[PDB]
């Protein structure tokens, strides 16, 4: 009951105007103004929104804030793809005297195209050889959606041994990156004589290799 | 227009205290206007407010201390107004405790308005010791990539740069997989082209912050 709530999903179009509740009760919203807060991935939370209405000098003009009774509610006019982010709400609390939140809100802007993921492969280097390990890693960059395989093959000899492959995160621009470790022994690396790293989208795979020589 | 930094020592123990400092680089830590204040958040989670302090409450209004209650057993916080900096310790640290911990300027009015915000320290609960990494150079149509690969480490994170930072147009720097090994790894690439490769020199520059560690490696092939 001394306690904000928000909707954990919100979505749309670029152009569009997309509105973001916030609820609470009379010892919080009720009694207080409300300030909101939008955070981009790997970064900080910004003042978006204060005192319920009023914007922070950089805050473009579309963001706009309303309350009324114990809800208020963010509202992003002409949807761009920047916006795609967490937004948070924040007020205060007579009962508990103190700062409390909502538990967010997803805004995902979607339309947005499909992008091919651009591909880097590298092999060990003449130090993590000469000191007795071997790793291979794979860089895959700049796709939307965040969904794709790394299959590794040793001729075609398909390897799947120490593979650490991460999970794709959610890059600046809003498309995705992830990247594949093989790893293995030294001697296991000038054994075989090429390895590949092939890594699917949609239904379009990609492929580079490269060998030792 | 002020500034905020965090620091601290990255990696606590369980049941430990953690500690950390905000330093205030762009004004004087003094206003009768603004509280100081920390704010958290575990991985994937949401925001959670800690507690906030004035600064200064002489003769005019007070030294108003606020606390989330959840914590207020756990938690102290402090100003050394001569150091331009306030403080942050939290008691008797579980795992459910590890978050990017903020520094916030609060406004005394509009129920808190958090307008300025430091970049955020990450802060690992964990028994395990700390491990420095191991940077391995990578060496390589029209574009050229190029890179390091910064090799077990343990906890997050590590930043990496470029020639003392000089170089940042064309670098990217890829989140880290969590290996079997309870270990990080993470690699650096910058894409330029030619004709170049032979003339410029290609340092990364690699801090691991959590085991006080810093470490150049120049490329090239062998």
């Amino acid at each position: 009951q001394a306690v904000v709530t928000q909707p954990p999903s919100a979505s749309g179009t670029p152009g569009q105007r997309v509105t973001i509740s916030c609820s609470g009760s009379s010892s919080n919203i009720g009694s207080n103004t409300v300030n909101w807060y939008q955070q981009l991935p790997g970064l900080a939370p910004k003042l978006l929104i204060y005192s319920s209405n009023q914007r922070p000098s950089g805050v473009p003009d579309r963001f706009s804030g309303s309350k009324s009774g114990t809800s208020a509610s963010l509202a992003i006019s002409g949807l761009q793809s920047e916006d795609e982010a967490h937004y948070y709400c924040a007020t205060w609390d007579d009962s508990l005297n103190g700062v409390i939140f909502g538990g967010g809100t997803k805004l995902t802007v979607l339309g947005q195209p499909k992008a091919a993921p651009s591909v880097t492969l590298f092999p060990p280097s003449s130090e993590e050889l000469q000191a007795n390990k071997a790793t291979l890693v794979c860089l895959i960059s700049d796709f939307y959606p965040g969904a794709v395989t790394v299959a590794w093959k040793a001729d075609s000899s398909p390897v799947k041994a120490g593979v650490e492959t991460t999970t794709p995160s959610k890059q600046s621009n809003n498309k995705y990156a992830a990247s594949s470790y093989l790893s293995l022994t030294p001697e296991q690396w000038k054994s075989h004589r090429s390895y590949s790293c092939q890594v699917t989208h949609e239904g379009s795979t990609v492929e580079k290799t490269v060998a030792p020589t | 227009q002020v500034q905020l930094q965090e620091s601290g020592p990255r990696l606590v123990k369980p049941s430990d205290t953690l500690s950390l400092t905000c330093t205030v680089s762009g004004g004087s830590i003094t206003s009768d206007s603004h509280y100081w204040g920390w704010v958290r958040q575990s991985p994937g989670k949401g925001l959670e407010w800690i507690a906030s302090t004035s600064d200064s409450g002489s003769t005019y209004h007070n030294r108003p201390i606020y606390y989330n209650p959840s914590l207020k057993s756990r938690v102290t916080i402090s100003v050394a107004t001569s150091k331009n900096q306030f403080s942050l310790k939290l008691r008797s640290v579980t795992a459910a405790d590890t978050a990017m911990y903020y520094c916030v300027r609060q406004w005394r009015y509009s129920s808190g308005s958090l307008d300025c915000w430091g970049q955020g320290i990450l802060v690992t609960v964990s028994s395990a010791s700390t491990k420095g990494p191991s940077v391995f150079p990578l060496a390589p149509g029209g574009t050229a990539a190029l890179g390091c690969l910064v090799k077990d480490y343990f906890p997050e994170p590590v930043t990496v740069s470029w020639n003392s930072g000089a170089l940042t147009s064309g670098v990217h720097t890829f989140p880290a997989v969590l290996q079997s090994s309870g270990l990080y790894s993470l690699s650096s690439v910058v894409t330029v082209p030619s004709s170049s490769l032979g003339t410029q020199t290609y340092i990364c520059n690699v801090n691991h912050k959590p085991s006080n560690t810093k470490v150049d490696k120049r490329v090239e092939p062998k």
